[PDB]
């Protein structure tokens, strides 16, 4: 939805990264209600990418604009005008949060209005023409998706909006309980859910379709994508919601997509967090996780790898996919079928064989699991050229192999809020390890408190206190009358049940002394026992050595999302393998089996070190060498002593092509010539 | 430098640099402000010849201008008029005595030709030349009094 | 002030599955150990049972749907995984399920052979229209604590089954108060309170009984030696 | 003054072999040659003091150094 | 709410929303509309009030 | 040690493996040991576990800014495919655990091994070699658990009473032990103040000379009238260090890791770091440090001082609606009053706050943070900048607790994102400079023992003043401290104090000015004569091992590297496209002509000054008589 | 069900009165399990006689120093609070300690009554001045644990008396650690290891053993319940 509505300032004809300057790419008081000035990448393409505003639409000439009340007299009025940057400096608009009394009329005399030069002032409310439509008129669709915005630094806004943005669909979803107004509408107009046409009646379900008969009495059949790879490689599953028979009307939603629940995007989970360190486990930013989420796959993901090949033709003939690869064991091509294709449902291991095929010269050159893959064989798709397969030219045949990989939270996997509070999963506890309420219920994640004050997030802290009080109910007296606080309250959040969801939209929401006093308000626990105080602190017992910790310790809920950077493809690893060719040095990627580079900086903090050895061997025998890499691997293979390098190579091919510009260069000893 | 001198112009140097980090909370020792403002005036420019075979106007090695010098006074001779010049690290680089180096980071074909009809000897003293060939550099483990 | 009153232990019942359990007098300062030391057996090492692997009939692999049921194979297994049973005996177990046409196939229609029973037949599993048949074949295996699905090449080679990750715990819910029922104050004790909520395949006072017997012979390392 | 028990690569103390040589680069030569030589009597004085099940010469080396059973001579 | 099967998530906003949230992909389709000239586009064109949009 | 994945190690040593395979003959062709070792056919792992042992493994983070940032380490295997990194070694890498990659190498010949373990291996490279302050030393979590270890409370449990003609003292106890027993029952609290009969931990020197005529040794009882968290913090040290009897602030442990990295060997210090880390740990998962709305605590006075200013920013819109005022000097003046509200809203949150409250409990202990954050958080944001880098007048009167309105929002943006954007530049500048000095220090290398001159640069100690007293330089730790003397220390009396060619450390420098010496003339490498590189005496002792520099070790590439690393802590040219900063150090290496240049005096003498009406002449009467 | 291997206990002893224990190898995460328990009972587990109550004369009141002594009166309470004291009947006893002369006055000089010993009689309690004297009455009996000063509203029927903190365990100090140990291709097991120091009423051996058995009995209060379902080894 995000990639739909992104703003290019560079491509064809615009600007590049290489050479913008920060005028560009700098905020700019004319961007306000039109692009967003938080939802923005975070690496060279700062500034110059950027996110359509929710209420922006653009002009016909191509100019965005975005829409205000008109104001006149003092009163606000209901007329909407669209107004472009040029138009709108033109007039004088003031702030929707400004009140406003019966039919329309500012209440105080003195407004927040902006002004021609980006300016806010407090003019006088008869000094008005225009104003914001809602609080949120500036933020985009990811930015809004923020509970409590306006308590979160800039930085970590951003980052918050960038990481909901790579956040994993996992194998169930669930709602967030401290929510905005925006997850419904960004899910339905996301795409992903299936949403019915027309008002009817559901007459079949199936995890494949669902069929509905109108009013009108004209039918329509839905099909589900079912375990569909998505571009990125993660599961595109969607899912009936609805039951047989059920009233469904025009635009209800009638199935789930990959991270929706009840039509509403659902992208992490809710886990209960304490805010405390614990035992350096969750030192600089790292986290700590019960067992708990593991074994019940709360944050479990399936990510689905493509693999091709293809039998093509040459100068000596043709290519054959086939069984009959020679000279490999009659096991290892067991689970392959008659064509040669590896059979559905096969568990296939790292380096196992995917599609046998042989070329002239025959040849082994068969498809097989890359380095560190692993999964089931999940679908099969063939295409022949004797089947019209409209495939290019020099090929006879193409197999697209679908490996589905389950894959549990592990160590060194990152996980992050909504606030910008990434981390990297330090440990996993076991249930009884970690620190359990006095109910006996344990903690589910551990974040630690010298994060918070330092990166002025604090709105994940109140999320969590709003998070308890969203699992747990609450209940406002009202016997005697309405309390002071509780006074802005809307009648219908005086009380509600366990588990009721909330939303606290990014610039209208809960304020300090509501969330407070609903703190003070929550309903006991199945016991009868209130777990957690005013404060939202809780006194937490040790579950290592079993005494409760000496201060209570705040505790809540705290929605968690499960990032693209998971640790299984991240990893690299070598000893020796291909090499360039043109020149001899090693190669570097991801699925090649690359080694690390080692730059200048490097060679020069071992020279700092003095260690001439270790650097030469860096240089010369792991880079350049030849003859040096295979006499060391051989040492090494048959245990004896590492040769020591005598004149180097490069040094002899540098001194022959001098000599060749006719150079007279000469070896020099310390006592003379030689 | 031409008030107070080469060694003042050092300390000078020296203060300033440490003044500015000074200012900014920063806690380098002046040792390294040092061994980086001994390279600044490493060299001197030639004013007459003497007895020697400098050339004038060349810039030359202090430790280079002052043995020859003792040797040329110790032989009867007059020894070369020197004249100190403070240069910044870019231009100091620049003016480096190892031929191999400035081959790696000048003109080449300029360096080769000045260093082949002059006959320099490159004595490996850095530690870039002799990544250039590929030798063990000569700091720490790798000197001959270690190897 | 020395005691020569020994503790004494004793049972609460507050619903079919869970229990306070009090033992009292103990020394000060002493209850909190005690209680934590039982709920980390408690939680840790109480055996049960639970499934290890299941098979259904136009099933290869667990990223599959089956005609004319609303679930996919993997909701399936992830609503399978509330079935809680209770294997009298260690070897594997094979259970059956069948089902046809319209209706809510539950934990009740499993029809399991002698030994072993579910305890919750209400639980959902499936939902099946009218071109909906299900057939389930379940193992079922006795364990402790928790075991991640068995990779299937390496517990068999048998392909279409489909291992699940077993959790093998009849333990639900363990917390304890310890209070300062010191006698008169005179002198101190204290008094430990353990509250024991289990998923009704096993009493708190049979789980309590095995954690105790768990301790009991570890901490005996010491009586061993002179 | 004392210390506690070297764990792993730490024994022996990195200070007890300085106090045997010019620099730590002088040690860094004196332990590796003698490795070399106890590797190649392994293939081919031997280790001089009693080794371990599976230990490498430099660990050899190290602790010979610290026994004050080796002898050199700087370039 | 103008979504039938919404979820009832209670809100702590006090000031009302005078105006819904757009389509979040006209931006998108609203502009190939007008590229190849569909006749919702026109009649919306025109609604606006521009002179024979072509 | 480091922790390696089990995976990762088994690929990096893989021909160490099929060796062993081939000589346990787990495998009987070396060319079948590659495919058992290529399948991770079980048997391999257990063969792994004694190849890996006692071979180090080289660790770097990007970018390696200076020397530490590659380190050796011990591996040992672990589950999972992360490597776990020693939390006192993340300084040095600069390095935190939001998502962080780290490559590892593995050297080979017994050359290369030997260079890891003696040169490179971690725990014999406490010391930063810029400034020789340690780096490898407690860090937020752990300091915030030794400050509240060694914090003393009053009127907490079991604290100490005086004789009161009905009982003793009531606060004693005949061992730490004891302490221990009376703490574990809730009696005694760690933070309260007792007497404690302690014969394991030596005493402090004011106390040793007065208790033992011949010193205290192992056994000897002595009365310490501190808590029983300093006692157990005090245990951690060496058995010869006197007792400290202090709140550990970050600045106190430093010191004192001073004392041991000056005074004990370096595998002393290094163990004793890792008790403060365990120690450190612990206390901060019990100091009950945590963060919530009610912690975040807004001063009352808030509001009185917001509507003082107001009313002073009305009189300015009066005066300037009056004619009286420019539109630029309106800014200006709003901008200094709302900065002077700024402070005071500071000051008066500094002053609400409890000492005990978590969160300015971080702060001050030193661990992370500062105050002008903790204003941020809950005083007010203050003034922003617009995108030209302005104040805008009107500041952001709202805290992060309250949250801000739409618009304050909105005009925070604009520093964010130039935040932001302005980094790379800012890093690249950095590295530029660094690279220049690496350029020019190529061949600068301690070549010989000494050149044997006697030159030499004065450096100032101290500064008589007024009293004529010990007024010693706060800088003097960066000019004189580690370095060579050059001449003899003398008083006005003929008498020597310190010898030619010591090496000035602390203890020198109290020396010097217990004997009221001012200045001192020192070897530099400014004046070193030697003819090639530089000498050791002239430069002085390494600063990361504390020693005279061992020849051959390169002080040419540490010193670039040491004035480079820091370079982003400096204020950076205009990227808006005389501030000092980069821009100025810059300008001093590259011997460029000032742009704020100064005339200097060519001949000492008198000044007769001739100002004009918009320029000045001087002219300088030579006391020497010349021209 | 049978488990991998059951551990061993093997003993190290820095002191002839501090050892140091290893349970090796253990189940993961059973080290937490045994380790804080057997701590709590080898403190407070084990009963031991301990010097309850003093009166020195001299300083009936205004207890700050008495003449003849150069030890203040709580320097001399510290003294005696280390006195390793052995009682055989539960019933308080009151014993008593006299000196004249000078010279020194150690734990030696007391003789206990038919059934109560002194293990450190070298322990010296006072330095005695020149035709100094100190006399001093202590009661004693018998407890558990560690106890704080005695309230000891009931006194003013009897003056000088000083209530002092007991330390009735025989175990003066435990510290226990938790490490991985590698049992297979598996990582990750308990190494639990304990220092335990004690005074010398008492060995190591000996208090480890009979916390053990407490222990043992404690938890067998469980398995009273019903037997089935333990693990066997
Ligand atoms: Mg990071
Ligand atoms: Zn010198």
């Amino acid at each position: 939805l995000t990639h739909k509505r992104r703003l290019s300032a560079l491509g064809p004809g615009g600007l590049s990264r290489e050479r913008a300057g920060l005028e560009v790419r700098d905020v700019h008081p004319s961007h306000y209600g039109r692009m967003c000035p938080i939802e923005t990448p975070e690496g060279p393409n700062i500034g110059l990418i950027g996110s359509l505003s929710v209420y922006a639409r653009v002009n016909p000439f191509g100019f965005i604009e975005t829409p205000y009340r008109k104001v006149e007299n003092g009163v606000v009025t209901d007329q909407i005008d669209y107004l472009t940057a040029d138009e709108e400096d033109r007039h004088v608009v003031a702030q929707a949060n400004s009140p406003t009394d019966e039919n329309g009329r500012f209440t105080e005399d003195r407004v927040m209005v902006r002004k021609k030069g980006g300016e806010v002032e407090f003019v006088s409310a008869d000094q008005v023409d225009y104003m914001d439509v809602s609080p949120r008129q500036m933020v985009s669709v990811a930015t809004a998706m923020i509970p409590f915005l306006e308590h979160d630094d800039a930085n970590r806004a951003l980052m918050g909006a960038n990481m909901q943005r790579q956040a994993v669909p996992l194998v169930r979803s669930e709602a967030p309980l401290v929510g905005t107004g925006m997850e419904l509408r960004a899910a339905i107009d996301a795409g992903d859910v299936v949403v019915a046409d027309k008002t009817g009646v559901i007459e079949e379900v199936s995890a494949d379709y669902i069929t509905v008969m109108a009013d009108d009495g004209t039918r329509q059949s839905y099909r589900l994508r079912k375990f569909a790879r998505s571009n990125h490689g993660t599961c595109a599953n969607q899912r009936p919601i609805v039951d047989a028979g059920q009233r469904v009307e025009a635009g209800q939603v009638i199935a789930d997509g990959p991270c929706t629940q009840n039509g509403e995007m659902a992208l992490g989970k809710n886990l209960l967090v304490a805010i405390m360190p614990w035992e350096g486990h969750n030192y600089e930013d790292a986290i700590i996780l019960s067992n708990r989420l593991v074994e019940e796959d709360v944050l479990t993901s399936i990510h689905i790898e493509e693999h091709e090949i293809d039998a093509r033709d040459t100068k000596l003939g043709a290519e054959e996919i086939t069984r009959d690869i020679p000279n490999v064991s009659d096991e290892v091509l067991a689970d392959l079928d008659e064509r040669g294709i590896v059979r559905i449902g096969a568990e296939v291991r790292d380096g196992d064989i995917l599609v046998g095929k042989v070329t002239p010269k025959v040849r082994d050159t068969s498809l097989k699991v890359p380095h560190g893959e692993s999964g089931k064989v999940i679908g099969i798709r063939v295409f022949s050229r004797e089947d019209d397969d409209e495939l290019p030219a020099g090929v006879n045949e193409l197999v697209r192999v679908y490996v589905a990989q389950k894959r549990k939270i592990s160590d060194g996997d990152k996980l992050a809020g909504r606030h910008g509070n990434k981390g990297v999963i330090g440990k996993i506890l076991p249930v009884e390890d970690m620190p359990f309420l006095p109910d006996g219920t344990p903690v589910d994640i551990i974040l630690n408190t010298h994060g918070v004050p330092r990166r002025m997030n604090i709105g994940q802290i109140l999320e969590t206190h709003l998070g308890w009080v969203a699992k747990a109910g609450w209940n406002i007296d009202v016997a005697a009358g309405v309390p002071d606080w509780a006074s802005k309250l809307p009648e219908e959040l005086y009380s509600a049940p366990a588990d009721s969801t909330v939303a606290t939209p990014v610039f209208d929401g809960a304020q300090e002394g509501e969330l407070a006093g609903l703190l003070g308000s929550t309903l006991p626990n199945r016991d009868g026992e209130v777990m957690v105080d005013a404060d939202g602190k809780s006194t937490l017992f040790d579950g290592r050595s079993g005494e409760p910790f000496p201060y209570p310790v705040t505790v809540g809920y705290m929605y968690i999302l499960k990032l693209h950077h998971l640790v299984d493809d991240k990893i690299h690893a070598r000893s020796t393998g291909p090499y360039s060719m043109i020149t001899q040095q090693p190669l570097g990627g991801k699925a090649q089996f690359g080694g690390q580079r080692f730059g200048e900086m490097e060679c020069w903090a071992m020279q700092a070190y003095g260690a001439a050895y270790t650097l030469q061997e860096l240089l010369t025998i792991k880079s350049d060498d030849t003859v040096g890499r295979v006499k060391v691997y051989e040492a090494i293979v048959k245990g004896e002593n590492i040769p020591e390098p005598g004149i180097p190579e490069s040094f002899k091919v540098l001194l022959k092509e001098l000599q060749s510009l006719c150079l007279n260069v000469e070896v020099l000893s310390s006592d003379g010539a030689a | 430098l031409r008030v107070q001198g080469p060694r003042e112009v050092q300390i000078h140097l020296v203060k300033e640099v440490q003044e500015v980090y000074r200012a900014q909370g920063v806690s380098i020792h002046d040792k390294h402000i040092e061994v980086i403002v001994r390279q600044m005036l490493r060299r001197v420019t030639i004013i007459d010849s003497g007895s020697t075979e400098f050339l004038p106007g060349s810039l030359t090695e202090r430790a280079e201008f002052e043995a020859e010098n003792r040797r040329v006074v110790a032989e009867g001779g007059e020894p070369a008029a020197g004249r100190p010049v403070l240069m910044g690290i870019t231009k100091a680089s620049l003016a480096t005595d190892s031929w191999l180096s400035a081959a790696s980071f000048q003109e080449t074909t300029r360096v080769l030709t000045d260093a082949a009809i002059n006959c320099r000897s490159d004595k490996l003293n850095g530690l870039k030349e002799n990544v250039i060939i590929g030798k063990l550099i000569p700091a720490g483990t790798g000197i001959s009094r270690y190897r | 002030m020395l005691i020569s009153q020994r503790p004494t232990l004793s049972e609460e019942t507050v619903a079919e599955n869970r229990s306070r359990f009090v033992i009292e007098p103990l020394e000060p300062g002493f209850g909190y150990t005690l209680g934590n030391s039982l709920r980390r057996t408690l939680l840790s090492s109480i055996p049960g049972a639970a499934v290890t692997s299941i098979r259904i009939d136009g099933v290869l692999h667990e990223f599959t749907t089956v005609p004319g049921v609303k679930e996919d194979v993997t909701d399936i297994i992830l609503n399978l995984k509330g079935l809680v049973v209770s294997s009298d005996d260690d070897e594997p177990v094979t259970m059956y399920l069948r089902k046809q046409g319209p209706g809510v196939v539950t934990a009740g229609d499993i029809v399991p052979p002698a030994g072993v029973t579910v305890h919750n037949p209400d639980m959902h599993i499936a939902t099946l229209n009218d071109k909906g048949k299900l057939e389930v074949e379940l193992v079922v295996e006795r364990g402790r604590g928790y075991v991640p699905a068995v990779q299937n090449k390496a517990s068999g080679a048998e392909i279409g089954r489909i291992p699940v990750d077993s959790i093998y715990s009849p333990v639900l819910k363990v917390t304890y108060k310890v209070e300062a029922t010191r006698v008169e104050q005179r002198t101190d004790f204290d008094k430990l309170i353990i509250d024991v909520e289990t998923k009704n395949s096993i009493s708190p006072r049979d789980a309590l009984a095995s954690a105790g017997g768990t301790l009991v012979e570890l901490f005996g390392l010491a009586r061993e030696l002179n | 003054s004392a210390y506690d028990t070297p764990l792993g690569i730490t024994n022996p103390p990195i200070d007890e072999l300085l106090s045997r040589a010019s620099s730590k680069y002088a040690l860094v030569i004196y332990a590796a040659k003698r490795a070399r030589q106890i590797n190649d009597y392994y293939n081919q004085v031997g280790p001089l003091v009693e080794p371990g099940l599976q230990e490498k010469p430099l660990s050899i080396a190290l602790r010979e150094i610290h026994g004050d059973l080796l002898e050199h001579t700087e370039g | 709410n103008s979504v039938p099967g919404a979820p009832n998530r209670v809100s702590f906003a006090k000031l009302r929303e005078p105006l819904e949230v757009p389509g979040l992909l006209d931006v998108q389709t609203d502009s190939f509309e007008w590229l190849v000239g569909s006749d919702r586009w026109r009649q919306a064109a025109i609604d606006r009030g521009e002179e024979n949009p072509v | 040690q480091c922790g390696l994945p089990k995976l990762m190690a088994l690929e990096l040593f893989k021909p160490f493996v099929m060796k062993r395979l081939v000589d346990l003959n787990h495998a009987q062709n070396i060319k079948s040991a590659k495919r058992m070792v290529e399948r991770q056919r079980p048997q391999v792992w257990d063969v792994l576990e004694e190849v890996i042992a006692e071979h180090p493994v080289l660790l770097n983070r990007a970018p390696t800014l200076h020397r530490l940032g590659i380190q050796a380490f011990e591996p040992q295997l672990v589950e999972g495919k992360a490597i776990q990194l020693h939390p006192l070694v993340c300084e040095a890498f600069n390095a935190d655990f939001d998502g962080d990659q780290m490559a590892v190498h593995l050297p080979l010949s017994a050359e290369a091994q030997a260079e890891a373990r003696i040169l490179m291996l971690s725990s014999n490279n406490i010391l930063s070699p810029a400034s020789g302050k340690p780096l490898a030393m407690p860090r937020l979590d752990m300091v915030t658990g030794l400050y509240y270890l060694t914090t003393l409370v009053e009127g907490a449990t079991g604290e100490y009473q005086a004789a009161t003609k009905d009982a003793p003292e009531q606060g004693v106890y005949s061992s730490p032990a004891e302490a221990i027993m009376a703490m574990d029952r809730g009696a005694l609290s760690v933070r309260a103040k007792i007497k404690v009969r302690l014969t394991e931990l030596r005493p402090p020197t004011d106390l040793e000379a007065q208790l033992f005529e011949n010193g205290w040794k192992p056994g000897d009882a002595w009365t310490a009238e501190t808590t029983l968290g300093r006692v157990m913090f005090n245990e951690l040290l060496p058995k010869s260090y006197p007792f400290v009897n202090e709140q550990m602030h970050k600045k106190v442990q430093a010191r004192i890791i001073n004392d041991l990295a000056e005074r004990f060997p370096m595998i002393v210090v290094a163990q004793t770091v890792d008790k403060l880390k365990d120690a450190g740990f612990y206390w901060a998962t019990r100091s009950g440090v945590t963060v919530s709305m009610a912690d975040v605590l807004v001063p009352p006075q808030k509001q009185e001082i917001l509507e003082r200013h107001e009313a002073e920013a009305d009189a300015i819109e009066r005066k300037y609606q009056r004619g009286a005022l420019n539109h630029t000097e309106r800014n200006e003046s709003l901008v200094k009053i709302w900065q002077d509200a700024t402070e005071e809203v500071g000051k008066a949150l500094e002053e609400f706050y409890p000492a005990d409250n978590p969160i300015i409990t971080i702060v001050k202990s030193g661990a992370t943070g500062n105050l002008t954050q903790t204003r941020t958080l809950a005083g007010m944001k203050g003034l922003v900048t617009n995108p030209k880098g302005e104040f805008i007048p009107r500041p952001i009167k709202s805290s992060f607790r309250e949250g801000l309105t739409v618009l304050e929002y909105f005009i925070n943006t604009h520093g964010a994102r130039k935040g932001l954007a302005d980094t790379a530049l800012r890093t690249a500048d950095s590295g530029y400079l660094t690279r220049r000095l690496v350029d020019v220090s190529q061949d600068v290398i301690v070549r010989e023992h000494d050149c044997e001159t006697e030159r030499g640069i004065n450096v100032t100690l101290a500064e008589r003043g007024p009293d004529g007293t010990l007024i010693r330089d706060a800088h003097v730790e960066t000019s004189a401290f580690a370095r060579t003397l050059a001449t003899d220390a003398v008083d006005a009396n003929g008498n020597v104090i310190i010898e030619r060619g010591h090496d000035l450390g602390d203890p020198a420098i109290d020396a010097l000015l217990a004997a009221g010496i001012t200045t001192v003339k020192v070897r530099s490498v400014l004046t070193c004569t030697s003819a090639t590189g530089v000498c050791a005496m002239c430069y002085g002792r390494s600063m990361a091992t504390g020693k005279l520099v061992d020849i051959g070790e390169a002080v040419g590439i540490v010193a670039a590297q040491s004035i480079g690393e820091p370079g982003t802590q400096l204020t950076m040219r205009t990227f808006h496209q005389i501030v000092g900063g980069l821009p100025r150090v810059q300008e001093l290496f590259e011997a460029r002509v000032p742009r704020n240049k100064a005339p200097i005096a060519d001949v000492a003498g008198r000044v007769r000054l001739e100002e004009s009406d918009k320029f000045f002449k001087i002219t300088i009467v030579p006391d020497d008589g010349g021209e």
